[PDB]
RNA sequence: CUAGAGUACGGUAGAGGGUGGUGGAAUUUCCUGUGUAGCGGUGAAAUGCGUAGAUAUAGGAAGGAACACCAGUGGCGAAGGCGACCACCUGGACUGAUACUGACACUGAGGUGCGAAAGCGUGGGGAGCAAACAGGAUUAGAUACCCUGGUAGUCCACGCCGUAAACGAUGUCGACUAGCCGUUGGGAUCCUUGAGAUCUUAGUGGCGCAGCUAACGCGAUAAGUCGACCGCCUGGGGAGU
């Protein structure tokens, strides 16, 4: 029931409009590697998984969030 | 000449492997490739001849010294996992091992299937 | 169009009532959106998926005045040279 | 990336630390290009494996 | 309306960075465009190289303007060398105080 | 007269358009260091590339196009189509409350538009891929498959052409007819902690009873029971000539 509880990691707050700026949030949602989880695997619903994305990828624009390990 | 803490670096392909002792510099000490141990073909893409390739580049590294090795992998090939079990085999401390693949987001197009 | 441009129409072609639906009132709200976008279309020429909204209040609008026409004339004429039309 | 202490252990942990990341199922699709239309066909039959998938194991959960 | 620029300097100009605020947001007073948050994050590591540098100076700050105060911060961070990258939004909505940088610390 | 239809008011969701801007990974060409005998390719080889210092490896520069993971029987659009991030203009749909207009509706021969891709015209631009072509191999033979190269093209601006297995092989619109399991978005009611509950519309999927069907099979997203208008069919070749 992990993939149950994530799910309401949003919905049982009303934290509705997410910002890029909870890092401590969204380092629970990447992997080890750097690419962003799926969502049978959180279980987030689908309004919020589309909106975790937008904010990943802003995060990640402005270097608070690295691509690979590469650089 | 001395040198200690080289980098070990592995290239494996679908029909050949290249393994290269480097320095944290970038500078080439000793590369050795499947070929060269004299397969030349169906058994040049062995996981074994990367064992036989592998150990002849850890005997010319002696020369410097070179007590620690950094291992980089890069490949899809087979003998992918094969050349680290024989690169301490002689007596080199390996400290960490890291997977360098290159994966290009969306790229330029690849070649078109066989048939 | 803004908000307080359509409040701007329905207080001035109002038929003495205080409401919306009247076709007096709503021709005259299409007829100032049709010429709003007219400077749209001279600077985007290649947008085609916004060329089919404007078609649906040309047609909208042709149907009104029939309606118009096939109950009165007076109010027809009151609303034409008003507008400039035809 | 994995760190070291027997030698056995560390790549174990490796072996295993690469496939559950990926990148080697991702390499072997980069040799030919397939066209749109073939990979609208892994989206309609991996679709239909799946949704089969939950009600054959009901057959099995009766 | 409703802005939210965020944009980061160079590591070597953060000293003069404090000019760098008001220098900006005079000229979006002659516009009339209050401003409701302004916030500097700090001198934090990157994580990547941008330009081969690796710290920063974060500089978070809301606007309310109109569209020509917009036309001039979208061209002076592009005519300086001081700003590395920006960052233009838009939410349709106003702006609270002291977001993160007490729980960040 | 207000049940069709449309307007005014809140409110959400979206790869719906157009105009600019900016990223990171990877490929190639070039420069420079280290280093020295092969690399690449394949049922197996050969053409090719190499000490005139390649592959590898590190540093740097330039340039072009595509946009991993999220991503899903998931969305939006009249259809073709549409996936990096932001600003900029801009169309329509959903959902709730409430007032107004009072049948203002449906379909549509002719006519008007928007039309994948390949192609055509003038100008840009040239990373990879790649018809035509060239060489190697296989082969009685091989123009072919496979291998090494490689041009128009693919990319952009402007204009043209109008066809596709342009597909749900099913014209648009309206009304009635047992159920159950999913899913997108939106209000409800509800004990409240829910991994809540049930009901209701707008989509999108899997089974299924009546019923229909030559059979296969569809089955509230009908091919069931009925209406309104339109298009089209009449043995095979000859011939969509």
């Amino acid at each position: 029931f992990f993939r149950r509880r994530r799910f309401c990691r949003f919905t049982a707050e009303g934290v509705k409009e997410i910002d890029y700026k909870d890092l401590n949030t969204l380092k629970a949602y990447v992997s080890e590697t750097g690419k962003i989880v799926p969502s049978r695997i959180t279980g987030t619903k689908a309004k919020y998984q589309r909106q975790l994305a937008t904010a990943i990828k802003r995060a990640r624009y402005l270097a608070l969030l690295p691509y690979t390990d590469s650089h | 000449k001395t040198v200690v803490d080289g980098i070990a670096h592995i290239h494996a392909s679908f029909n050949n492997t290249i393994v290269t002792i480097t320095d944290r510099q970038g500078n080439a000490l000793s590369w050795a490739t499947s070929g060269g141990s004299g397969f030349r073909g169906s058994r040049k893409s062995t996981p074994f001849a990367a064992q036989v390739a592998a150990e002849r580049a850890g005997q010319a590294a002696l020369e410097y010294g070179l007590k620690n090795l950094d291992v980089n992998v890069k490949g899809p090939g087979p003998g992918r996992e094969s050349a680290v079990r024989a690169l301490n085999a002689c007596g080199y401390k390996i400290a960490s091992i890291t997977d360098v693949t290159p994966i290009p987001h969306n790229g330029c197009r690849p070649p078109k299937k066989r048939r | 169009l803004s908000v307080e441009e359509k409040a701007q129409i329905v207080n001035e072609y109002k038929q003495a009532e205080g409401d919306t639906g009247s076709p007096e009132v709503q021709v005259a709200l299409l007829s100032a959106n049709i010429n709003k976008l007219q400077d749209h279309f001279k600077a985007n020429g290649k947008d085609h998926h916004s060329r089919r909204g404007l078609i649906r209040m040309v047609n909208q609008r042709r149907k009104l005045l029939d309606y118009l026409k096939g109950k009165d004339v007076s109010r027809y004429t009151a609303l034409i040279g008003r507008l400039g039309l035809r | 990336k994995v760190k070291e202490e027997p030698f056995d252990v560390a790549l174990r942990r490796f072996k295993r630390s690469c496939e559950k990341a990926g990148a080697l199922a991702e390499v072997r699709s980069r040799e030919f290009y397939e066209k749109p239309t073939a990979e609208r066909k892994r989206k309609a039959a991996a679709a239909v494996k799946r949704h089969a998938k939950k009600v054959q194991r009901e057959q099995r959960r009766r | 309306r409703h802005y939210e620029i965020v944009f980061l300097v160079h590591p070597d100009q953060s000293e003069q960075v404090g000019g760098m605020v008001e220098r900006y947001t005079k000229a979006i007073e002659e516009d009339g465009g209050k401003i409701h948050r302004l916030e500097d994050w700090g001198r934090r590591q990157l994580a990547y190289a941008i330009n081969n540098v690796h710290k920063a100076h974060y500089v978070l700050m809301n606007v309310e303007c109109s569209a020509k105060a917009l036309a001039e911060l979208e061209d002076n961070f592009r005519y300086n060398d001081a700003v590395i990258r920006n960052l233009v939004m838009r939410r349709d909505e106003a702006v609270t105080e002291q977001s993160e940088m007490l729980k960040a610390e």
